[PDB]
C-alpha cells in the first residue's frame, strides 16, 4: 500500500524538503502534525542539516535523517565506492527499519541527481542493495538528470553515465525532470528571470505530488505503483519516462485559468513544456500514463485522449495499439499558498516513455567520451577504489541502452 | 575414494612449495579453494601441474584440432584452454590416483572433490621428485660414461 | 574478442545463426519439436531447454541449478571463454527482438566449443622439463611404472630400475666390455 | 569539515593579517573577543578555522612559520596579532637569508620538526580535517624554501587532506628581490608535486586591478594583501556556508584538475568597484561575469584571453537565480568557444552559497584553470637559465649545503611543466 | 645517458616502441590479450602487470610489493642503470599522453636489458693478479682443488701440491737429470 | 646454511683489511649492510672481489655481448656491470661456498643473506692467501731453476 521514500544528495533533499513541503500542505498538516515516511542521505552535513535547521525541521525524525560529516565530492567512485560505504548500511538499516514498521509497502521512491557526488555514487549502491533485499517491490527512483547544455559539475557525466548504468539493473521505473528544460517553463510559462532553486523543486514539488501522494489517494480511475511500472515499462531497462504537467499557468500574469480538460491536455504534448529537454524531435512515445486530478469527466478523457490518438503527428509506436492509461484522481492539485503556481482545478501530470531520450541519453553519452578520451578527471575516481574497467564497462552499458531505446522504435 | 592426505591449509602450502611461483603463490589463500573455489585459481594449479610433469607450456593450452571447421576461429581462443586442460587432466589424474574426473570439475568445482584432487597431484609430486633423485643420479652415470669412451676414443 | 566482428544486426547473419541451432538441434536427437519458426522469438522457457541440451554435450546429465539462471547462463559462457559478457537482463528477455541476436549468436558460439570439444577427442610433445630432467618421455614411464608398485605396497623399484638402465645403455652406447675392453 | 592556515615566510605571513584581519569579520571575531557576529550563521561552520577553549576565544588555526623575528612580531604587535596563541608561533631567530637554499636544507631544516609538531597539533584538534591553507612568496627564503618543506612534509603526512596554496609568484615588470627565479623555480618544483590547488598572484597584476579597477592612487602593500585575502575567503570560508549548490575544497579541486601536476589557478573577485562613485551596483549578475571574466581582474599576471581555459569554478555568494546564473555561464561559454578548450562538455563549475561578503548585495570568486599560466613559468624558468648560465648568485646555495644538479632538477620539472600545460591549449 | 638520444615526442617512434612491447609479450606467452590498440593508454593495474612480467625475466617469481609501487617501479629501474629518472608522479599516471612516451620507452629499455642478459648466458682474460700472482689460470685451479680438500676436513695438500709440481716442471723445463746432468 | 663466520662489525673490518682501499674502506660502514644493504656498496665490494680473484678490471664489466641486437648500445652501459656482475657471481660463489646465489640479491639485498655472502667471500680469501704462499714458494722454486739453466748453458 505504502511506498518509502530515499533523497539522496542534496539537491535530491533540496527537491525532497519540496516534494516534501507540498504533501502536508494538501493534507492539512501543519510543522508540527504526524510522522513522514522516507529518508534523508547525504555525504556533506551542511546540507542535510538544512532540514535539521530550516523548515519542516521538526517533522522529521533524527533518525531518517542520515550524514556522513566527511566529504561529498563531486565524483561517483568516492560516493559509490570508497566514503559512500561506510554509510550504506546504516542508510539500509532505516529503509529496513521504516520498511518493517508499515504494512503491506509497494515500494521506495528514490530522489537523486543523477551527475552528483553523493547521488549519483551512493544511490547507485543504495538501490543496489535494495533490488536484492527487496527484489519483490517497486522501484521508481525520481531523477533529475544533467541539463543538455547548462551542467554544473566539470565532470557530470561521468556521474551520470555511472549512475545510469549501476542502477540501470535495479529500478522499475526512473522518472526524469530535466533541470534546464524546467527553466524554459520558468521564462515561458509563467514568465520569471528570477527561478531560484527553490522553485524548481516546487514545480517537480508539484509532478511529484500527482504521482504518489494523489495516486495512492482514492478517486474515480486509481492507479496504484505497479500499475506504473506495468502499463509504463515495456522493457526491463529501467526505463525512464519524463514528468510532464499541464495546468503550468502564472498565478499572477495571465488568467483563463478555466481551461476545460481539452486544453490541458493539449498542453502536456508541446514539447515546451515537460520537465526535459527532450523535445519529441523523432521520440515516439510509447506509453503515457496521463494523471488527472480535480474536477474531470472520464468521457471528457476519453474523448480528449481520442483526439490525441488520432493527431498523427503525435506517433505512437507501431507494436503499441493503445498506450494511454488514464488515471483520475478526485482532489484537485494543491498549489503553494503565494509562490508562483496558479492554481486550477484540475491538472494533467503525463508521464511518459518517449523514444526520445534516445537522443538526451547519445548527447550525454557523447559528453562523457570526449573526457574519458582524456581520462579527464579520471585520476579522481581510480584514487577512489575504481578502475578503467568500471568507466569503459559502464560505458558499453549504456551504448546499448543507445541501441535499446533505438530498436524498441524507429522500426516496425 | 579414501580420505585426501590434506585440509586445504595444507593443500596451499604443498601448491605454493612445489607448483606455483612468486606472485601466483603468495596470492594463493584458504577462500580460493574452500568452500567455494574459484574455477580459474583450479585452472592455473592444474595447468602448471601439467606443465611441471609433461614439460608442457602455457602456448600448448592453446593448439585448435584441425577437423573443427568452426566459422570464427578467433573467437575461439577463450575456450581452447578449457578444452586442452580437460584432454590432459583426462590422461594426467589418473596417473595421481583419480578416476572419476569429469568437465563440471573445472567448470563448476566442489570443495571436497577438488582438494581430493589437490591431494592427489601434490602425492604424486612428491613421490616423482623421490624419482628424479634416482633417474639423474643413473643419468649422471651413463652420460659420465659416454664421456669416459670420446675421451677414450 | 574484444570488438565482435560478427554482423549481429545483419538480417541475412541472425537467419544462418537459426539454421544452425535449428539444424544441430535436430541432426543430435533433441527431444522437442523446433523449426526456423519457432526459433525466431523462444520463450525463456524453450530457451533454457535449448541452452540445457547443449552445454550437456560439454557436462553430461547436467541440469541448470532450479533457480537464478540469470546469474547462472551468463557465467557459464564467461568460464567456457565467451569473449562477450551476456547482462542478467538480457536473460529475462532471451527472445526480444533487440536481444536474440545476441542471444543465437552465444549458442552457435557454444555449439562451436562442442565441435572444438569432440574433434579434441580424436586427435591435437615436451621431452625435457623445466626442473632439470632430461628424456622426459622416459623419465615418466619410469616414475609412472614405480608409482603403479609402490602404490601396490612395494618397497624397491629393483624391476623398474633395471629396466630404466636398458633403456640407458641403449641411449649411449655403453657397459662394462666396452669401457674396459678399451 | 575543518583546515588550517600556514603563514609560511614573511609574506604568507604579512597576508596571514590580512586573510584574517577579512576572515574574522566575516566571522565577527574581535582581536580576542568572541562571535559578535551580525547574524547567527557565521557561527555554525566557523570550526574550520578556530577552536573552541574559553567561550568567547575562537583562536585561528593556523601556522606562523619564519626565520626572521621582526616579521611575526610586528604582526604579533599590532592589530589582531594578538589572537594567535603563542604555541602557533614558530620562529627561526636564525639568519632568516633570502636563500631557498638556507630555509629548506641548513636553517629551515631545523625549525621543521618544531612546526610539524604543531601541525599535528592542530589537525589533531577534532572533528575531520579537510586541507591546509598554505600563504607565502615564491621569491625568499622562509618563503619558498621552508614553507615548500613544511608541504613536503604535510604531504607525507596526510596524502588524504587537500592542500591548497597561495603562492606570490615573481611578478614581471620588476623583481622584489635578485635571485628570484632562484628562490621560485626551486619552490614551483616543490608545489608541482604535493600541494594540489594552488593559487598564483602577482604583486603587479594586483596594483594594475587595483589602480585601474580601484581608481586607488596610493595601493600600500596592506591594500594588494587586503584584495587577495578577499578571494581566499571566497574560496575557502564561503563554500562552508549554505547554498542552492555548494561545492568545497574537494568539488573544487574534484572539478578543477584534470591531470594530476596540481595545477595553478588564478582568483579573481566579483564587484570590484571604487568606493563612491562606481557605486554602480550594476551587480545584477551579468556584471560579475561580466567583471571575472575579463583579461584584467585575473590577479594573475598572465592574461586569460591567451590561452584556452581547463576548469573554471564561479563561486558565487550572494542570493541569486539558479537560472541567471546557470545561464550566463553558458553564453560565456559560447562566446568565447575560441579558448575556453573543448575537450570538456562543461569547463565551468557553477557554484552557488548565499551570504555575501558582510557588506555586499551579491560577489562571486573565480578560480580559474587556465593554459595560460604557461607564459609565467616560461618567464620564471626564463630567468632562470639566462642566470643559471652563469651561476650567479649560486655560492649562496651550495655554500649552504646544495646542488649543482638540485637546480638543474627543479627548472627541468617546473620547465616540463610548461610544456604539458601547452598539450591543452592545443 | 645525459640527454635521451631517442624521439620520444615522435609519433612514429613510440609507435614503434608499442610494437616491440607487443611483440615482445605476445611472443613470450604473456598470459593476458595485448595488442596495438591496447597499449595505447593502459591502465596502472596493467602497466604493472606488465611490469612485472618484464621484469620476471631477470629476477624469476618476482611479485612487486603489495604497496609503494611509485617509489618502488622507479627505484628498480635506477638500479638497473636506466640513465633516465622516472617521477613519482609518472607512476600514478603512465598511461597518460604527455607520460605513457616516456613510459613505454623506459619497458622497451628493459626488454633491451633482458637481451642483453639472455645473450650472456652464453659468451662474453685475467692471467695476473694485482697482489702478485703469475699463472693465475694456474693458481686458482690449484686454490680451487685445495679448497674442496680442506672443506672435506683435510689437513695437508700433497695430491694438490704434488700435481702444481708437475704443471711447474713443464712450464719452465726443470727437474733433477736436466739441472745436474749440466 | 651454517652460520656465517662474522656479524656485519667483524665483516667490515674484513672488507677493509682484504678487499676496499683507501677512502672505499674508510667510508664502508655497518649502516650500509644492515639492517639494509646498500646495493651500490655491495656492487663495489663483490666487484672488487672478483678483480683480486680474477685478475679483471672495471673496464670487464662493460663487456657487451655480440648477439644482443640491442637499439640504444650507448643507452645501455648503466646495466652492463650488473649484467656481467651477476654471470661471474654465479661462478665465484660456488667456490666461497654459496650455491643460492640469485639476481635478486644484487637488486634487491637482504641482510643475512648477503651477511652469509660476504662471510663466505671473506673466509675464501683468507684460504687463498694461505695458498698464495705455497704457491709463490714453489714458483720461485722453479723460476730460480730456470736461471739456473741459463746461467748454466
Ligand atoms: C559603504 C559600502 O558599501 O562600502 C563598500 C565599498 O565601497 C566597496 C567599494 C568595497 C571596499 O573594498 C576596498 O576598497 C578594497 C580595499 C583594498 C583591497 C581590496 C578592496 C570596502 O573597503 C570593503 C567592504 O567589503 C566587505 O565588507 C566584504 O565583507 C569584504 N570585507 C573585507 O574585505 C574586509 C575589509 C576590512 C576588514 C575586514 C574585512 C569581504 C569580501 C570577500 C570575502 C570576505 C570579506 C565593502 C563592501 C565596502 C568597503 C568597506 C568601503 C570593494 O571591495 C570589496 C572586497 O568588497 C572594492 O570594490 C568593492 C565594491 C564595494 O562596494
Ligand atoms: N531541480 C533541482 N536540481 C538541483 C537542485 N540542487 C541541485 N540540482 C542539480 O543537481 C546537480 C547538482 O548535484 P550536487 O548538488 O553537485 O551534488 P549532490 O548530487 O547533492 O551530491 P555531491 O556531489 O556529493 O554533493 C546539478 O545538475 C544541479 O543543477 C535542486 O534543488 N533542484
Ligand atoms: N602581496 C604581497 N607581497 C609581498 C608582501 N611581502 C613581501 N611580498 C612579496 O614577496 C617577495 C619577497 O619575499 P619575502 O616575503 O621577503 O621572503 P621571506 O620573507 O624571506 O620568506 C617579493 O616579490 C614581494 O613583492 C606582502 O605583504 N604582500
Ligand atoms: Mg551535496
Ligand atoms: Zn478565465
Amino acid at each position: 500500500r505504502e511506498c518509502i521514500s530515499i533523497h539522496v544528495g542534496q539537491a535530491g533533499v533540496q527537491i525532497g524538503n519540496a516534494c516534501w513541503e507540498l504533501y502536508c500542505l494538501e493534507h492539512g498538516i501543519q510543522p508540527d502534525g504526524h510522522v513522514p515516511r522516507a529518508v534523508f542521505v547525504d555525504l556533506e552535513p551542511t546540507v542535510i542539516d538544512e532540514v535539521r535547521t530550516g523548515t519542516y525541521r521538526q517533522l522529521f525524525h533524527p533518525e531518517q535523517l542520515i550524514t556522513g560529516k566527511e566529504d561529498a565530492a563531486n565524483n561517483y567512485a568516492r560516493g559509490h565506492y570508497t566514503i559512500g560505504k561506510e554509510i550504506i548500511d546504516l542508510v539500509l538499516d532505516r529503509i529496513r527499519k521504516l520498511a518493517d514498521q508499515c504494512t503491506g509497502l509497494q515500494g521506495f521512491s528514490v530522489f537523486h541527481s543523477f551527475g552528483g557526488g553523493t547521488g549519483s555514487g551512493f544511490t547507485s549502491l543504495l538501490m543496489e542493495r535494495l533490488s536484492v533485499d527487496y527484489g519483490k517491490k517497486s522501484k521508481l527512483e525520481f531523477s533529475i538528470y544533467p541539463a543538455p547544455q547548462v551542467s554544473t559539475a566539470v565532470v557530470e557525466p561521468y556521474n551520470s553515465i555511472l549512475t545510469t548504468h549501476t542502477t540501470l539493473e535495479h529500478s522499475d521505473c526512473a522518472f526524469m525532470v530535466d533541470n534546464e528544460a524546467i527553466y524554459d517553463i520558468c521564462r515561458r510559462n509563467l514568465d520569471i528571470e528570477r527561478p531560484t532553486y527553490t522553485n524548481l523543486n516546487r514545480l517537480i514539488g508539484q509532478i511529484v505530488s500527482s504521482i504518489t501522494a494523489s495516486l495512492r489517494f482514492d478517486g474515480a480511475l486509481n492507479v496504484d505503483l505497479t500499475e506504473f511500472q506495468t502499463n509504463l515499462v515495456p522493457y526491463p531497462r529501467g526505463h525512464f519516462p519524463l514528468a510532464t504537467y499541464a495546468p503550468v499557468i502564472s498565478a499572477e500574469k495571465a488568467y483563463h485559468e478555466q481551461l476545460s480538460v481539452a486544453e490541458i491536455t493539449n498542453a502536456c504534448f508541446e514539447p515546451a513544456n515537460q520537465m526535459v529537454k527532450c523535445d519529441p524531435r523523432h521520440g515516439k512515445y510509447m506509453a503515457c500514463c496521463l494523471l488527472y486530478r480535480g474536477d474531470v469527466v472520464p468521457k471528457d478523457v476519453n474523448a480528449a485522449i481520442a483526439t490525441i490518438k488520432t493527431k498523427r503527428t503525435i506517433q505512437f509506436v507501431d507494436w503499441c495499439p493503445t498506450g494511454f492509461k488514464v488515471g483520475i484522481n478526485y482532489e484537485p492539485p494543491t498549489v503553494v499558498p503565494g509562490g508562483d503556481l496558479a492554481k486550477v482545478q484540475r491538472a494533467v501530470c503525463m508521464l511518459s516513455n518517449t523514444t526520445a531520450i534516445a537522443e538526451a541519453w547519445a548527447r550525454l553519452d557523447h559528453k562523457f567520451d570526449l573526457m574519458y578520451a582524456k581520462r579527464a578527471f579520471v585520476h579522481w575516481y581510480v584514487g577512489e577504489g575504481m578502475e578503467e574497467g568500471e568507466f569503459s564497462e559502464a560505458r558499453e552499458d549504456m551504448a546499448a541502452l543507445e541501441k535499446d531505446y533505438e530498436e524498441v522504435g524507429v522500426d516496425s | 575414494l579414501s580420505f585426501p592426505r590434506y585440509n586445504v591449509a595444507e593443500i596451499v602450502i604443498h601448491i605454493r612449495n612445489k607448483i606455483l611461483t612468486g606472485a601466483d603463490g603468495k596470492n594463493l589463500t584458504k577462500n580460493d579453494l574452500y568452500p567455494n573455489p574459484k574455477p580459474e585459481v583450479l585452472h592455473m594449479i592444474y595447468m602448471r601441474a601439467l606443465q611441471i610433469v609433461y614439460g608442457i607450456r602455457l602456448e600448448h593450452f592453446y593448439m585448435m584440432p584441425v577437423n573443427s571447421g568452426v566459422m570464427y576461429p578467433h573467437l575461439m581462443e577463450g575456450f581452447l584452454p578449457f578444452s586442452n586442460l580437460v584432454t590432459h587432466l583426462d590422461s594426467f589424474l589418473p596417473i595421481c590416483r583419480v578416476n572419476d574426473f569429469e568437465t563440471a570439475d573445472i567448470l563448476c568445482p566442489k570443495a571436497k572433490r577438488t582438494s581430493r584432487f589437490l591431494s592427489g597431484i601434490i602425492n604424486f609430486i612428491h613421490f616423482r621428485e623421490a624419482c628424479r633423485e634416482t633417474y639423474m643420479e643413473f643419468l649422471w652415470q651413463y652420460k659420465s660414461s659416454a664421456d669416459k669412451m670420446q675421451q677414450l676414443n | 574478442m574484444i570488438k565482435d566482428p560478427r554482423p549481429l544486426n545483419d538480417k541475412a547473419f541472425i537467419q544462418q545463426c537459426i539454421r544452425q541451432l535449428c539444424e544441430f538441434l535436430t541432426e543430435n536427437g533433441y527431444a522437442h519439436n523446433v523449426s526456423m519458426k519457432s526459433l525466431q522469438a523462444p520463450s525463456v522457457k524453450d530457451f533454457l531447454k535449448i541452452f540445457t541440451f547443449l552445454y550437456g554435450f560439454l557436462c553430461p546429465s547436467y541440469e541448470l541449478p532450479d533457480t537464478k539462471f540469470e546469474e547462472e547462463v551468463p557465467r557459464i559462457f564467461k568460464d567456457l571463454g565467451y569473449p562477450f559478457a551476456l547482462s542478467k537482463s538480457s536473460m529475462y528477455t532471451v527472445g526480444a527482438p533487440h536481444t536474440w541476436p545476441h542471444i543465437v549468436a552465444a549458442l552457435v558460439w557454444l555449439i562451436d566449443c562442442i565441435k572444438i570439444h569432440t574433434a579434441m577427442k580424436e586427435s591435437s610433445w615436451g621431452e625435457e622439463t623445466e626442473d632439470g630432467i632430461m628424456h622426459n618421455k622416459l623419465f615418466l614411464d619410469y616414475t609412472i611404472k614405480c608409482y603403479e608398485s609402490f602404490m601396490s605396497g612395494a618397497d624397491s623399484f629393483d624391476e623398474m630400475n633395471a629396466e630404466l638402465q636398458s633403456k640407458l645403455k641403449d641411449l649411449f652406447n655403453v657397459d662394462a666390455f666396452k669401457l674396459e675392453s678399451l | 569539515r575543518e583546515i588550517v592556515h600556514i603563514q609560511a615566510g614573511q609574506c604568507g605571513n604579512q597576508i596571514g593579517a590580512k586573510f584574517w584581519e577579512v576572515i574574522s569579520d566575516e566571522h565577527g571575531i574581535d582581536p580576542t573577543g568572541s562571535y559578535h557576529g551580525d547574524s547567527d550563521l557565521q557561527l555554525e561552520r566557523i570550526n574550520v578555522y578556530y577552536n573552541e577553549a574559553a567561550g568567547n576565544k575562537y583562536v585561528p588555526r593556523a601556522i606562523l612559520v619564519d626565520l626572521e623575528p621582526g616579521t611575526m612580531d610586528s604582526v604579533r604587535s599590532g592589530p589582531f596579532g594578538q589572537i594567535f596563541r603563542p604555541d602557533n608561533f614558530v620562529f627561526g631567530q636564525s639568519g632568516a637569508g633570502n636563500n631557498w637554499a638556507k630555509g629548506h636544507y641548513t636553517e629551515g631544516a631545523e625549525l621543521v620538526d618544531s612546526v610539524l609538531d604543531v601541525v599535528r597539533k592542530e589537525s589533531e584538534s577534532c572533528d575531520c580535517l579537510q586541507g591546509f591553507q598554505l600563504t607565502h612568496s615564491l621569491g625568499g627564503g622562509t618563503g619558498s624554501g621552508m614553507g615548500t618543506l613544511l608541504i613536503s612534509k604535510i604531504r607525507e603526512e596526510y596524502p588524504d587532506r587537500i592542500m591548497n596554496t597561495f603562492s606570490v609568484v615573481p611578478s614581471p615588470k620588476v623583481s622584489d628581490t635578485v635571485v628570484e627565479p632562484y628562490n621560485a623555480t626551486l619552490s614551483v618544483h616543490q608545489l608541482v608535486e604535493n600541494t594540489d590547488e594552488t593559487y598564483c598572484i602577482d604583486n603587479e597584476a594586483l596594483y594594475d586591478i587595483c589602480f585601474r579597477t580601484l581608481k586607488l592612487t596610493t595601493p600600500t602593500y596592506g591594500d594588494l594583501n587586503h584584495l587577495v585575502s578577499a578571494t581566499m575567503s571566497g574560496v575557502t570560508t564561503c563554500l562552508r556556508f549554505p547554498g542552492q549548490l555548494n561545492a568545497d575544497l574537494r568539488k573544487l579541486a574534484v572539478n578543477m584538475v584534470p591531470f594530476p601536476r596540481l595545477h595553478f589557478f588564478m582568483p579573481g573577485f566579483a564587484p570590484l568597484t571604487s568606493r563612491g562613485s562606481q557605486q554602480y551596483r550594476a551587480l545584477t549578475v551579468p556584471e560579475l561575469t561580466q567583471q571575472m571574466f575579463d583579461a584584467k581582474n585575473m590577479m594573475a599576471a598572465c592574461d586569460p584571453r591567451h590561452g584556452r581555459y581547463l576548469t573554471v569554478a564561479a563561486v558565487f555568494r550572494g542570493r541569486m537565480s539558479m537560472k541567471e546564473v546557470d545561464e550566463q555561464m553558458l553564453n560565456v561559454q559560447n562566446k568565447n568557444s575560441s579558448y575556453f578548450v573543448e575537450w570538456i562538455p562543461n569547463n565551468v563549475k557553477t557554484a552557488v552559497c548565499d551570504i555575501p561578503p558582510r557588506g555586499l548585495k551579491m560577489s562571486a570568486t573565480f578560480i580559474g584553470n587556465s593554459t595560460a599560466i604557461q607564459e609565467l613559468f616560461k618567464r620564471i624558468s626564463e630567468q632562470f637559465t639566462a642566470m643559471f648560465r652563469r651561476k650567479a648568485f649560486l655560492h649562496w646555495y651550495t655554500g649552504e649545503g646544495m646542488d649543482e644538479m638540485e637546480f638543474t632538477e627543479a627548472e627541468s620539472n617546473m620547465n616540463d611543466l610548461v610544456s604539458e600545460y601547452q598539450q591543452y591549449q592545443d
